[PDB]
């Protein structure tokens, strides 16, 4: 198993997905098309601001 | 593949590649019926000659 830790800006969490593109899915981290393992995402408007 | 999700596109092409294969699977079955009908007459033709 492996773990990552990002900071996103709002709406483009939905583009973190096996295949979809966007702003930070082309010049940043991009998921592959055979993604086994998945995503734990919450609302951290409490620390990183 | 132009706009769909590539995991969803492989599901979409699965229902299309099975539909194209079922048309071919039906065709091989239809020739097997027709090959048995001619063989019933070819063995009659060899019986005649």
């Amino acid at each position: 198993v492996y773990a990552d830790s990002f900071v996103i800006r709002g709406d483009e969490v939905r583009q973190i997905a096996p295949g979809q593109t966007g702003n930070i899915a082309d010049y940043n981290y991009k998921l592959p098309d055979d993604f086994t393992g998945c995503v734990i995402a919450w609302n951290s408007n409490k620390l990183d601001s | 593949f132009s706009r769909l999700d590539p995991p969803e596109a492989e599901v979409q092409i699965d229902r299309l590649i099975t539909g194209r294969l079922q048309s071919l699977q039906t065709y091989v079955t239809q020739q097997l019926i027709r090959a048995a009908e001619i063989r019933a007459s070819a063995n009659l033709a060899a019986t005649k000659m």
